[PDB]
């Protein structure tokens, strides 16, 4: 096929690309520690007028 | 340091309307429950209004109930009391206290502890 031709001669040819392939996906981050006060809003005692 | 000024006294006749003000300066005006309490001449103290932290009023005393509204403000940082009906029985010093607990700091939300104290005014009437 890289020949384009189907008589091939004595000789070493380079075809194609060998490539491993990944396994899974990976995501980092450092423990999350701000979080937005919305509690304070939304669990408030007492809302405005 | 910690100040808070109120003002609006002066002899009004019954039947008008005031506003005092109380303005705090020193410290986040949002993380503390106000209180509005009287002092009636010679007598003991009487609480008369409140607001917690998200500008929600906690209720007004039991014979006031009716004409006095409360009203917040944490961009000037003032707390204002609208005064409507205002009878003979209404002549008193009025001081604007402020909580101890800061809000989430350890169930419920902290409304106890007046600690800090202005020097009240003298609203009187009279005609
Ligand atoms: C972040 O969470 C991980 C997993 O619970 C923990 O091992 C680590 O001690 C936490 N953060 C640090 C670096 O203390």
């Amino acid at each position: 096929c890289t020949l384009k031709s189907f008589t091939v001669e004595k000789g070493i040819y380079q075809t194609s690309n060998f490539r491993v392939q990944p396994t899974e996906s990976i995501v980092r981050f450092p423990n999350i520690t701000n979080l937005c006060p919305f509690d304070e809003v939304f669990n408030a005692t007492r809302f405005a007028s | 340091q910690v100040q808070l000024l109120e003002s609006g006294g002066g002899l009004v006749q019954p039947g008008r309307s005031l506003r005092l003000s109380c303005a705090a300066s020193g410290f986040t005006f949002d993380d503390y429950a106000m209180h509005w309490v009287r002092q009636a001449p010679g007598k003991g103290l009487e609480w008369v209004s409140g607001v917690s932290w998200n500008s929600g009023t906690i209720g007004y005393a039991d014979s006031v109930k009716g004409r006095f509204t409360i009203s917040r403000d944490n961009a000037k940082n003032s707390l204002y009391l609208h005064m409507r009906s205002l009878r003979a029985e209404d002549t008193a010093l009025y001081y604007c206290a402020k909580a101890v607990e800061m809000v989430r700091g350890l169930g419920a939300d902290p409304e106890y502890g007046m600690d800090v104290w202005g020097q009240g005014t003298t609203v009187t009437v009279s005609s």
